[PDB]
């Protein structure tokens, strides 16, 4: 994506704030409650018939971290993101059968995330270059789905 | 909301499909596969090839459930009761997937009858297989 | 469909905005040009500035409406029913673009009221931002 | 936009049997007859009522073989879509403020047109390569939005 370099600098230095860790269990686990149908491809990890199993799933935090941790080391890749998922959108397509609209509401859920723990440092064109972001790591994630 | 017009239209266009229903549902099938590869992620367990016959037996399904639903245009939300809960509870199939198959079936009619797809009618179906869609992901959440 | 929970919850967040009401609305609105901007499309005649005083009064009319939602869950599409009739009629705004703004309204409520956003009031408000699109895009053919 | 020589054969191949002027007025009459909210930017155009008052309309009729001779040059240079519509690209957004989600539902409903039209000739392998074409104009005539 072309971010500005004013945009690139605010995404970069609000990045440097984050608890990947922590984030990316609440971002995963967010979306599992808020869109309940994203469980169907993680029923292995236990119950999740509530809110409060889901947000303490052991198994779902621990991936939170796992995808987290790609996106995280993706946003130095920023000027070539398809290159830096192409391994990653084989696997989700070829053996996980993950349809790519899940990375667009995942990245949505991740951008409340961040508001809710920024609060007011998550200004409107912090978010509006953020946006920019997700929107190019789902694009980049699904670019190898034939 | 469907009209009474819109009713009309609708029964008039389903009833010239007759029996190539299930023909039409798999060509629909065909279609989606082809022009968006990302709906392929819920048949992984299906062989997809041109003239497969679990896509055949699949189409059939779907043009039984849509027949059903014309038959009974006036109570859709319970005579495709179990189908919400089954989309809702165990296939989980992304709402935007529906927008797709509604959109390769409309071509799939465009393609067979020519001579009843008016610009009214066309209106007509594609507002159907929108309250079809809704009906079958009202349980999600 | 609006759960006994989910109307609690909704109505428990909402409580807390409270004044702030409008300086939300406004908030979502710049959030959404901003992060969208071809949501600008429907607003030629304002003055989409930061603090511009259109955007502001704007933000409140929207923020009015929502409130008179909440305190009208039960009865959601009576309530809003000129409003339905608006954009409609009138206004004509894409469907898709409700899908927007509803996103920055989460967004705005997430950075402003933390204690409360927790992830079954997320869930709530989504839901809750969806019946109303649902509502406002009901009468469009 | 990313076709394959037998896509492009296909393309190319299936729009030299197409009328424009008639192709044109149909299509944009059935998006204003079916997506009625469409019509917000023809109400200099009279009467548009009814599908009859739609579809007959003279100056629906002129605009939409206006719109489809645009469309036609820009198949001429599938590897130069950007750079084909962007006058066109400022002037939707700017002077007529046109939300570029009005190009997408029009594709679809040129798409259903050309099916109604060619029948079966309108193959499945060949509906693929044209929704790639119509999602390339789309996103086109709509980069230069700001
Ligand atoms: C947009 C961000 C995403 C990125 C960068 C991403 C990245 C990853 C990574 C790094 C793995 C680890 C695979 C391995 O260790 O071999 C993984 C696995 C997986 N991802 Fe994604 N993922 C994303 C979104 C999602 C979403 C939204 C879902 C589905 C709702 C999903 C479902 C899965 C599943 C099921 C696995 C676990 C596979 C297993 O248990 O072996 N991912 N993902
Ligand atoms: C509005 C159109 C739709 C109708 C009428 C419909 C109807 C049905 C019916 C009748 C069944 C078979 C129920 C059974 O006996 O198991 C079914 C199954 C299925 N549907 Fe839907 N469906 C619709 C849309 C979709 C869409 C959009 C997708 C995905 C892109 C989808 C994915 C599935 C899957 C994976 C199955 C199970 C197939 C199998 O294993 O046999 N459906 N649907
Ligand atoms: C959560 C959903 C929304 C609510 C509750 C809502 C509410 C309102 C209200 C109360 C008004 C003022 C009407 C009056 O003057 O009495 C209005 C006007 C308007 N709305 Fe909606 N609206 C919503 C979504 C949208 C969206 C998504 C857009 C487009 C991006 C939009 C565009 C407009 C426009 C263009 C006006 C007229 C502005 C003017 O000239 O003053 N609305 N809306
Ligand atoms: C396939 C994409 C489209 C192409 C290639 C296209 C092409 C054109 C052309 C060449 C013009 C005239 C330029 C001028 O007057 O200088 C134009 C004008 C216009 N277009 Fe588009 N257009 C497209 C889609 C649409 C759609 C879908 C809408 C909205 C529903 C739209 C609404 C308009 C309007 C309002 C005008 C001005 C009409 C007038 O009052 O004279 N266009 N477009």
């Amino acid at each position: 994506v072309h971010l500005t370099p004013e945009e690139k600098s605010a995404v970069t230095a609000l990045w440097g704030k984050v608890n990947v860790d922590e984030v990316g269990g609440e971002a995963l686990g967010r979306l599992l409650v808020v869109y309940p149908w994203t469980q169907r491809f993680f029923e292995s990890f236990g119950d999740l018939s509530t809110p409060d199993a889901v947000m303490g799933n052991p198994k779902v935090k621990a991936h939170g971290k796992k995808v987290l941790g790609a996106f995280s080391d993706g946003l130095a890749h920023l000027d070539n993101l398809k290159g830096t998922f192409a391994t990653l959108s084989e696997l989700h397509c070829d053996k996980l059968h993950v349809d790519p609209e899940n990375f667009r509401l995942l990245g949505n859920v991740l951008v409340c995330v961040l508001a809710h723990h920024f609060g007011k440092e998550f200004t409107p064109p912090v978010q509006a270059a953020y946006q920019k972001v997700v929107a190019g790591v789902a694009n980049a994630l699904a670019h190898k789905y034939h | 909301v469907l009209s009474p017009a819109d009713k009309t239209n609708v029964k008039a266009a389903w009833g010239k499909v007759g029996a190539h229903a299930g023909e039409y549902g798999a060509e629909a099938l065909e279609r989606m596969f082809l022009s968006f590869p990302t709906t392929k992620t819920y048949f992984p367990h299906f062989d997809l090839s041109h003239g497969s016959a679990q896509v055949k037996g699949h189409g059939k399904k779907v043009a039984d459930a849509l027949t059903n639903a014309v038959a009974h245009v006036d109570d859709m939300p319970n005579a495709l009761s179990a189908l919400s809960d089954l989309h809702a509870h165990k296939l989980r199939v992304d709402p935007v997937n529906f927008k797709l198959l509604s959109h390769c079936l409309l071509v799939t009619l465009a393609a067979h009858l020519p001579a009843e797809f008016t610009p009214a009618v066309h209106a007509s179906l594609d507002k159907f297989l929108a309250s079809v869609s809704t009906v079958l992901t009202s349980k999600y959440r």
